[PDB]
């Protein structure tokens, strides 16, 4: 039987300050007990001053990050380049995730 | 009765489809494009009307490539030619996928012909407003074909369509009579340049830009390549020297 | 395209009439006359065969009267084939109601379903309507004996006595003259035969030129009888329309 | 789990439905009415899987009321039971079948007769003098087999139902929090105040 | 009068497609917009039309990707549809191939999308002309798109009412503006002079002017309002 | 019937679009004025009989709490557009936890306008109704858009549609200034309505509403409109 | 009015589009005939190549449908190739579904049913072609079956199609009246080809070179088309014939 | 399959099919609706030559949509049947999903939306039907009377007529209906409605139907004898001249 | 791209269905074909008008077997009749034999063919069939029967009738020559006499097509061993039998 999921390790961490926020992630990508890459970044700038990271299954995380970047691109397209607020991005990501409620993204997400 | 020419796929009392002939009229009003079958390949040439000097030269390409061995040029409504070339590319792709070998020129010709002819069976679609000269080299050698808006296609030693199709055809005919042994690839390229320059007289009001491609078994290894660079200038010089 | 040949069958006239419905009613006006009469203890359907000949077998012929179930019959006026299509759908709907509720379908429900089927063709689909008028004679526990009519528009109405087809004005005048509420089924048979003999287009009214049916209560059940040619001849000689 | 009981006497039908709704180890409700009035003289009690029951019952009620408004005529209890049996027999072979068992009690005004039907989630319909759905049957049937008379009055039927409910409260292992009792007769459907 | 202008599936006896010609005429009645390019940049200038003095000068420049955009003349809805198609094609290229869509390929795709409407019964050709600017791996590019399907690469052109004035202006100024490499302001000024050459009884203001620039080290940007004030 | 719904005129226009505009010209008058203190929308109710209860003449609808709409023409065709706009606004709020931009709402509405022809299933004809979409968002403030069945939409400081719209536009051109206040806008809308109305303007045949950043979109009841009418009568009476 | 443009009935009960398709069949001004031998079937057709720029080898109106069935078409070459592709597809599908090669008459009936469909449905125009199928069926012997745009199909002892059709028809009738048999009593197919060419030059009244004819021969379990050199051989043997 | 645009615009800005449907409504039997102080009366004209027609089984012009809401019409009866079926199904659906019966305004809006969709869809013609929808909202005693046209327009009315000679009856109602003093008793409303009908009927009670709607789902159609009582009272008050 | 989703057969203001009347016109111009019912069988005959004498007559089969007890002949457009015969043979299996194990009775098969034709007179983008059929059949519970089916989809049962050009003349003949005591051989004789008047050309077995629905033919069954499996009642007469019956006139 084919298992459509995998674990690629890693760890991310976000902390909010008074007028700043930080999103950090380790640059290690692994499979089982092998190191796939010692530098494979998983925290990404998505524009509109929003950083995002989906950690867990590297394929699902890359797919989710791509979909959210495309979502911000088309949000600019459809709303006169309106800045995507952090809460608007969070809600749009809730809908992106729940779209696969029955084939989930095996990732924990932090923006 | 009357009114037979208003709808497509309607037979007139003389057995004609007038919409197809109107498409042919639209074809004849297009720029000149020719094809020459030589001993081991084919050459295609086309006149590009430089409406103004704001047009970027060497761009706005008209000759299209199907697979890696088929060359197609057309006279008439350029968008219909692009549509037909896209359909032919899909046909060649499916043929390669199923039968592994690249599609032979007669097979590709019949694909295009069936498509164009099907576009003359229903009043819900418009006939194709292009004439197409295509061909290339397959396992059986070199093949040149011309396909009309009716879906009728034939194999040609040389073909021409567009405004200057008359003179060009005549010139082409002389070629067939002058060398029954055949032309070489570069000779056919230079001759196509000359023939395009000669057929430009029927469109002498606007300036023109020559465009030549070829598919030769020895010169291009069976692949379809645009004649560019030094060979293009050599053919242009041969044509210009032939005019004066 | 193809819209030029579209007759646009479901459009309104500037007076608010459906062209095809009116023309189909005009068609039905030339069909053989059919009469239904609802007596106090039965219902009678009579109809004239427009198609008649010396070589036409009548024993195996059913042109105007049809069984829908065991308690409902129809007299048809117009295109017999459209009538058969509608009759098949009506029989199927009656059996559907039976399978669903384990009860015989009330006559008005069947009439309304068939009339809705007719109306659908007059509002969408771009098809011609059904050139058929129906006279439904039925029995149910809720309303007793019931007599309905439905024309190509999808409209249906209930009558004590009614006629469809040819010479509806004359037949309706005669029925309005000679109909009384307390009459019995035999009196209704007599009145139907008399009206058909007075409004027929033929010389005399013969047995081979008629179809006859009676839905009556004779034993605690209702019996549906489609008259055979001999029964028609007998009932004709009994009311004094024929001899022998 | 749920108790669905029905006794058809001489002049009426009586339906008893357990009041308890339980999910997990919690009795969420103790006053639930497991019946829907399909028509002024036709009532239906139901039991089975959560959600399926009320969904199916209200769907049936919608269709019956639509019929009544369309024809200005009240369907007989037999026709209503046939419609419900067709619906269940179609559902049993669909993607997600309705897991509902129903009792249908009506007073046919034409026959002037009480009718009681029992239908299960498969589409198995029977007309019975007394019916019961689920494990409650295993106690009630025999009891009625001994005490039921066809000529009983509605008060006698109510005493008989009291006997049945007492037996279920005594021997059944689940607390169904009493029963709601309803009577369907020529005058319509009423609910017994206290039982 | 003419029985050959009923639809796009009817050829005239001359061989013409009158519905396509009426789409072209819908362009010619549209407002004027000009485009030009050098070897490092490409500019679109757009005189946005207003319904009246209380109206807003309608949006005439649409961005398709960080490296490509267009200006329109004609039916704004059809330009919305075609621009959305172009955005989706650029998006498909970027997502599936990690590749910026070449301007030539975008022109080919628009040509095919437009031809699909000139050969089928039901529906019409698009009543818009589009000027497409873009900087890609091949340099700067300007494309003219017509409802006929013909897409052509140019150094400069203009479409809309009285566009021949700007067209001849660029024909004379070709050798001038082609060689302005690395100075976007001069390209914008040349384009503004061109679009002024195609206006009669009018004058460019802040409200009726739209500029768009894309080129080397310059993402596709639109200047509206006071941003164009520097160009009168 | 001798053409097609998506057929071009020799001058480059869509026949059905122009015909729908001509049909809109026959509708009730609807005027909108956009200020810096809000936007005002007024409509002529136009009763066809004294028995018709003028309260049930809904020509001003709420798209969202911050966006209102006024219709003119075949108001029956508007209903579907109103539903599309309401669902679009609520769906944008659902996906993004924010109010939809007024231009975005108008653009989604106009997406329907040219969604007609013979197809893949579309409407048979364009809409026979024009819309004045007034609203407020934080990006462009107060906005008033005119949405045509041609799929095009414009923004206006003030705009009049319907029967007496032509002559109304000129009047707006005379009386609109950038520093216009909300009360002046209400009074001006009532004035132009009374001028273009075929009967004496009162609260029963004229409806007023506004969009303010503070209180959202509110339709004025009959009493507020009647008081505004009395105030307009007083202001105009003291002029020569 | 419009009853002349789509395949519906005129008030005289005629389908004018079908008649105009029959008219379109003669657009090519090419004649053909087909004859049956003792154990073979020959089709002769005219090969008219007007343009000198044409590749003569690709100018053909004879098609190899299957390994046993050949088809010669009188009509425009687009509709000819349409019908040829459909017939090849139908023959392959028949062999696949029923395990034996499609009989000539069955393929003729199939194409005739498709033609009838075109004459009854208004969305599709009739094909302006007359199809003559030749084969040596394992159950019927040498077989010639012709189908027309009207949907008719019929077998022939011999046949001819084209502008001079009637003349060739009469010639063949007369020969078969003289010989009193329904075929050519010759064992070799070359002689049957010779007979067909002889009678075609007699009916048309013009001589033929090797580049003016197209010859298709069907023998048991084979259908082929003669080359220009083999046609020239037949012409040489005819010239020597008295 | 058939998607031909039948309802299209004319150069003068008209949808000719909708207006022709209105014409079809103009030739139908007359229907009247009058709002009382606490009731709604719907009157209808029957076609003549009913001497052999069976009034027992024939469908009446006033059809019940729900226990509390009724609908009458003018135009083609078959289209009205289709609309009534849709309306009854939607009323049951609204009961099922909202746990509250339809309001007269919501049912009216649904019917008008169906009619509009039929005037905007390809391959279909508009309904040759205009409707009067009357009743009382659930747990409300304020009468509601709405009218819908083939175009999809709907509006409330204190009283309104549709059908043949509806201009005459509408003028009569405009003359004799005072909004300040609506008919207080049910009797006054039924009398006003039967007078409005008699203005055009010119026959008698035999071609007049009257259905009264009172709150809490009380709906009753008067038999021919009560209609004859009203007609005889009207003619007696007519005789004085 | 089938955009013809509308009726091509509509009511004219006079009430006529124009395409149906024109199809009847096409039928009336067809070669005469007749049918005669006897007490022990039915006979159906027609003329095999061949355009060229080079055409093989056996291929021009105008009488076609539908079921082992039901055959058909026509007047009108050959190809319409051919596709109708194919549809009828198919529906005899799909709609009856595969459901009840027995072939359909004559009336049911005739009504199915009639339904096909009526659909052809109302469906979108189609003309009516340009043929009229005479279907002769035998079933166990109705005996022998002869039906006529028109382009309109209407079918009628005939003791005997004819359709085509000489129809009127033939019917007069049949009317004055038919009686309910007729024999199958006498019916064949009357059919030959009636066709002899409607045909201008040669009159032999090769120029006429004639078939019968008579007794069962066990020799035509193909297998023996099932006493209940009766032979087929439809039998097409050979040219030799037709000539043998012609020589004694
Ligand atoms: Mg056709």
């Amino acid at each position: 039987q084919f298992n459509p999921y995998g674990d690629n390790g890693g760890t991310i961490l976000g902390i909010a300050g008074e007028d700043f926020a930080v999103l950090a992630g380790d640059t290690r990508n692994i499979t089982d007990y092998s190191i796939n890459s010692r530098y494979e970044p998983k925290v990404f700038d998505c524009g509109d001053n929003i950083v995002m990271s989906a950690n867990g299954f590297a394929a699902d995380g890359d797919a989710l990050v791509k979909r959210f970047k495309n979502s911000v691109k088309w949000y600019h397209f459809d709303h006169n380049d309106k800045k995507l607020s952090i809460n608007s991005a969070a809600r749009n990501i809730q809908h992106l995730l729940y779209g696969k409620r029955f084939f989930p993204y095996y990732v924990h997400t932090i923006i | 009765g009357t009114g037979y020419d208003l709808s497509n796929s309607v037979f007139s009392p003389d057995g004609r489809n007038f919409q197809v002939e109107y498409a042919v009229k639209a074809v004849e009003n297009g720029t000149t494009s020719i094809g020459i079958k030589c001993n081991d390949g084919v050459v295609f040439a086309v006149e590009k009307l430089i409406t103004s000097k704001l047009l970027v030269p060497q761009k706005n390409v008209k000759i299209q490539v199907v697979d890696r061995h088929i060359g197609c040029v057309y006279s008439g409504l350029i968008p219909d030619g692009r549509h037909l070339v896209n359909r032919g590319r899909e046909e060649a792709a499916s043929f390669k996928k199923l039968y592994k070998t690249p599609i032979p020129i007669p097979a590709f010709a019949d694909r295009l012909g069936q498509y164009v002819q099907a576009h003359t069976l229903y009043n819900s679609v418009r006939p194709f407003g292009v004439s197409t000269i295509f061909g290339g080299v397959d396992k059986n050698g070199a093949h040149l074909y011309m396909l009309e808006p009716s879906g009728s296609y034939w194999g040609y030693k040389g073909a021409a369509t567009g405004k200057g199709r008359q003179s060009a055809k005549a010139e082409l005919e002389k070629l067939v009579d002058h060398h029954p042994e055949g032309l070489s690839a570069r000779e056919a390229v230079k001759q196509a340049a000359k023939i395009i320059y000669l057929a430009h007289e029927d469109n002498k009001e606007k300036d023109f830009e020559l465009e030549i491609s070829w598919c030769s078994l020895s010169e291009t290894n069976g692949l379809h390549k645009f004649v560019k660079g030094d060979l293009l200038q050599e053919a242009i010089d041969f044509a210009q020297k032939e005019i004066n | 395209g193809s819209r030029r040949y579209d007759s646009r069958t479901t459009i309104f006239s500037p007076e608010g009439r459906l062209y095809q419905v009116e023309y189909a009613l005009e068609s039905i006006s030339h069909a053989g006359t059919a009469i239904g009469i609802m007596a106090s203890d039965g219902i009678v359907l009579a109809a004239e065969r427009k198609v008649t000949s010396t070589l036409l077998e009548q024993d195996t012929s059913t042109e105007k009267l049809y069984k829908l179930n065991d308690k409902i019959a129809v007299a048809v006026a117009g295109l017999t084939a459209d009538a058969e299509i509608l009759i098949n759908t009506a029989r199927i709907h009656a059996q559907n109601y039976l399978k669903t509720y384990n009860e015989d379908i009330p006559v008005e429900i069947l009439v309304r379903r068939l009339s809705d089927i007719k109306q659908g063709y007059t509002q969408h689909g771009g098809l011609r309507p059904f050139g058929v008028s129906f006279i439904y004679a039925g029995y149910d526990d809720r309303y007793g004996y019931q007599l309905y009519t439905s024309n190509p528009s999808g409209n249906y109405t209930g009558w004590k006595a009614i006629s469809v087809g040819a010479n509806t004005s004359a037949a309706q005048t005669l029925l309005q003259m000679d109909y009384k509420d307390d009459m019995k089924v035999d009196d209704a048979i007599e009145l139907a035969l008399k009206t058909l003999s007075k409004t027929t287009d033929s010389s005399a009214l013969t047995y081979d030129r008629l179809e006859f049916a009676t839905i009556r209560k004779g034993d605690g059940e209702v019996y549906q009888k489609i008259f055979k040619p001999q029964e028609i001849k007998d009932i004709l000689v009994k009311t004094g329309i024929t001899k022998k | 789990m749920d108790i669905i009981l029905g006794i058809r006497v001489q002049d009426s039908v009586i339906l008893a439905s357990s009041k308890a709704v339980t999910r997990g180890i919690s009795v969420l409700k103790d006053s639930d009415d497991k019946t829907r009035q399909l028509s002024p003289h036709t009532l239906m009690s139901f039991a089975g899987e959560a959600g399926d029951t009320v969904q199916f019952a209200e769907y049936i009620q919608a269709n019956i009321q639509l019929y009544s408004i369309r024809e200005d005529y009240e369907l007989s209890p037999q026709a209503v039971s046939s419609f419900v049996r067709q619906e269940l027999a179609k559902s049993i072979r669909s993607r997600r079948p309705y897991q509902v068992n129903v009792l249908i009690g009506g007073y046919d005004k034409k026959k002037n007769k009480p009718e009681l039907y029992q239908i299960d989630y498969l589409g198995t319909k029977v007309e019975l003098p007394y019916g019961a759905h689920g494990y409650s049957g295993f106690y009630t049937f025999s009891l009625l087999d001994h005490h039921y008379r066809p000529d009983m009055t509605t008060e006698e039927g109510l005493d008989l139902l009291k006997l049945c409910v007492q037996e279920l409260e005594k021997r059944m292992p689940m607390d169904f929090k009493g029963v709601i009792v309803k009577i369907v007769d020529k005058d319509g459907i009423r609910q017994v105040d206290d039982f | 009068r003419n029985n050959y202008d009923g639809d796009t599936v009817t050829f005239s006896p001359t061989g013409r497609l009158f519905q396509v010609e009426y789409a072209l005429e819908a362009i010619k009645q549209g407002s004027v917009t000009v485009g030009l390019r050098s070897n490092t940049h490409a500019v679109l200038v757009a005189l946005k039309r207003n319904a009246d003095e209380l109206s807003s000068y309608q949006k005439k420049i649409i961005k398709c990707d960080e490296h490509m955009g267009l200006s329109l003349a004609g039916l704004a809805p059809d330009a919305r549809v075609l621009s959305n198609y172009l955005r989706q094609q650029c998006n498909y290229s970027s997502l599936v191939f990690n590749r910026k869509l070449a301007v030539e390929r975008a022109g080919h795709l628009l040509c095919d999308k437009a031809q699909k409407n000139t050969q089928s019964y039901g529906g019409r050709p698009y009543g818009v002309g589009l000027l497409i600017i873009g900087y890609d791996k091949s340099g700067a590019h300007l494309l003219e798109f017509q409802p006929s399907g013909n897409v052509t690469e140019l150094y400069g052109t203009a479409i809309g009412a009285r566009s021949q004035g700007a067209k001849t202006y660029l024909e004379r100024t070709l050798d001038t503006f082609i060689k302005i490499d690395g100075n976007p302001d001069e390209l914008i000024k040349a384009g503004v002079e061109a679009i002024s050459q195609s206006l009669r009884d009018e004058s460019l203001t802040v409200d009726n002017l739209s500029i768009a620039i894309v080129g080397k080290d310059t993402p596709f940007t639109i200047y509206d309002g006071e941003a164009v004030a520097k160009y009168i | 019937y001798d053409r097609g719904v998506s057929t071009f005129s020799p001058e480059g226009r869509l026949f059905q679009v122009e015909y729908s505009l001509e049909a809109i010209k026959l509708g009730s008058t609807a005027i909108g004025i956009a200020t810096k203190e809000g936007v005002v929308l007024g409509v002529e109710k136009r009763a066809t009989s004294p028995l018709l209860e003028s309260d049930s003449i809904e020509k001003i609808v709420e798209i969202d709490r911050h966006i209102g709409c006024a219709m003119s023409g075949l108001t029956a065709d508007a209903r579907s557009m109103i539903e599309h706009a309401r669902t679009a606004a609520v769906t944008h709020n659902l996906y993004y936890d924010e109010d939809i931009n007024v231009e975005s709402l108008t653009q989604s509405v106009c997406d329907l306008a040219l969604r007609f022809g013979e197809g893949e299933r579309l409407m048979s004809r364009p809409f026979g109704v024009a819309l004045l979409i007034a609203g407020h968002d934080a990006d462009d403030g107060y906005q008033l858009f005119h949405a045509e069945p041609s799929g095009t939409f414009y923004r206006y400081n003030a705009k009049a549609i319907g029967s007496g719209s032509e002559g109304a536009q000129a009047e707006l051109l005379n009386e609109w200034h950038s520093s216009l206040t909300l009360k002046e806008a209400e009074l001006l809308v009532l004035k132009i309505l009374k001028q273009v109305m075929e009967e004496k303007l009162d609260e029963n045949n004229a409806q007023l509403s506004c969009i303010t950043k503070q209180d959202g979109f509110k339709i004025y009841d009959n009493e507020k409109t009647a008081e505004l009418i009395k105030e307009l009568k007083e202001k105009e009476a003291a002029e020569s | 009015g419009y009853d002349r443009h789509i395949t519906i009935f005129s008030p005289e009960g005629r389908l004018y589009q079908v008649e105009y398709a029959f008219k379109a069949t003669n657009q090519t001004n090419i004649n053909s005939l087909a004859v049956r031998g003792k154990d073979c079937t020959v089709v002769i057709s005219q090969k008219k190549v007007p343009d000198k720029l044409l590749d003569p080898t690709t100018v053909s109106y004879i098609f190899c449908i299957s390994r046993t069935i050949g088809m010669v078409v009188n009509g425009p070459i687009p509709d000819a190739r349409n019908a040829a592709l459909r017939a090849k597809a139908e023959a392959a599908e028949f062999r696949y579904k029923y395990g034996y090669d499609m009989p000539c008459d069955v393929l003729a009936k199939r194409m005739a049913n498709l033609s009838q469909i075109y004459t009854q449905r208004a969305y599709m125009r009739p094909l302006g072609v007359i199809l003559t199928f030749v084969s040596v069926d394992e159950e019927l012997g040498p077989s010639i079956y012709k189908t027309d745009p009207a949907g008719y199909y019929v077998g022939y002892k011999a046949t001819a199609t084209g502008p001079k059709q009637q003349e060739i028809t009469t010639n063949l009738e007369n020969h078969f009246k003289k010989s009193k048999i329904d075929h050519i009593n010759e064992e070799s197919w070359e002689k049957v080809v010779e007979f067909a060419i002889t009678h075609m030059i007699d009916a048309l009244g013009t001589e033929f070179s090797k580049n003016d004819l197209e010859v298709g021969v069907a023998t048991k379990d084979k259908f082929f088309t003669l080359s220009a050199e083999n046609i020239e051989e037949r012409l040489v043997a005819i010239a020597e014939q008295d | 399959g058939y998607d031909r645009a039948l309802s299209i615009f004319s150069p003068d800005g008209h949808i000719f099919q909708v207006e022709y449907a209105l014409e079809a409504v103009k030739r139908g039997t007359c229907a009247v609706g009058v709002k009382g102080k606490n009731c709604v009366v719907l009157g209808c004209e029957r076609r003549s030559t009913l001497k052999l027609q069976d009034t027992r089984i024939t469908p009446s012009k006033v059809s019940k949509i729900d226990s509390h809401v009724v609908l009458s019409f003018s135009g083609l009866n078959a289209d009205s049947r289709i609309l009534i079926e849709k309306a009854r199904v939607e009323a049951q659906s609204h009961r099922l999903t909202l746990e509250d019966p339809v309001t007269v305004e919501y049912l009216t809006r649904y019917v008008a939306g169906v009619q509009q969709r039929y005037t905007q869809s390809g391959g279909v013609r508009p309904f040759g039907v205009s409707t009067l929808i009357a009743g009382f909202d659930p747990r409300d005693d304020e009468p509601k009377l709405y009218q819908t046209e083939p175009s999809g327009i709907y509006s409330s009315w204190s009283a309104q007529t549709i059908g043949r000679n509806s201009k005459t009856v509408r003028e009569f109602l405009e003359k004799n209906y005072d909004r300040k003093e609506p008919p207080a008793t049910v009797e006054e409303c039924v009398k006003l409605t039967v007078r409005s009908l008699l203005e055009v009927v010119q026959t008698g009670a035999k071609n007049i139907e009257i259905t009264v709607v009172k709150p809490d789902s009380d709906i009753v159609a008067l038999s021919s004898e009560e209609i004859n009582q009203y007609v005889t009272q009207i003619e007696q008050e007519k005789q004085e001249q | 791209t089938d955009r013809y989703s509308f009726s091509l057969t509509t009511f004219s203001p006079s009430g006529k269905l124009g395409q149906i009347d024109y199809a009847l016109t096409a039928v009336k111009q067809g070669v005469t074909s007749l049918g005669i019912k006897a007490t022990n069988g039915v006979v159906i005959a027609t003329e095999k008008k061949s355009s060229s004498p080079l055409a093989m007559s056996e291929t021009l089969s105008k009488v076609s077997l539908l079921t082992p007890d039901i055959g058909a002949v026509y007047s009108g457009m050959g190809p319409d009749y051919r596709v109708l015969v194919d549809k009828s043979r198919k529906v005899a299996h799909t709609s009856y034999k595969r459901i009840y194990g027995e072939y359909p009775p004559t009336k049911l098969l005739v009504s199915e063919v009639a339904k096909i034709m009526q659909e052809a007179t109302q469906s979108g983008g189609v003309r009516p069939f340009g043929v009229s059929l005479l279907i002769a059949g035998h079933d166990e519970f109705n005996g022998f029967s002869l039906y006529q089916v028109d382009p309109s989809g209407s079918y009628f049962p005939w003791k005997a009738t004819a359709i085509g050009k000489g129809s009127v003349a033939a019917k007069t003949f049949l009317e004055k020559r038919w009686n309910d005591e007729l024999e199958l051989e006498d019916a064949i004789h009357i059919a030959l006499l009636t066709l002899k008047e409607s045909v201008e050309g040669e009159f032999n077995g090769d120029t006429i097509e004639l078939a019968i629905i008579g007794d069962e033919n066990p020799d035509l069954l193909g297998y023996t061993g099932i006493p209940t499996d009766k032979g087929p009642r439809f039998r097409k007469l050979t040219s030799q039998e037709i000539n043998d019956r012609l020589e004694a006139l």
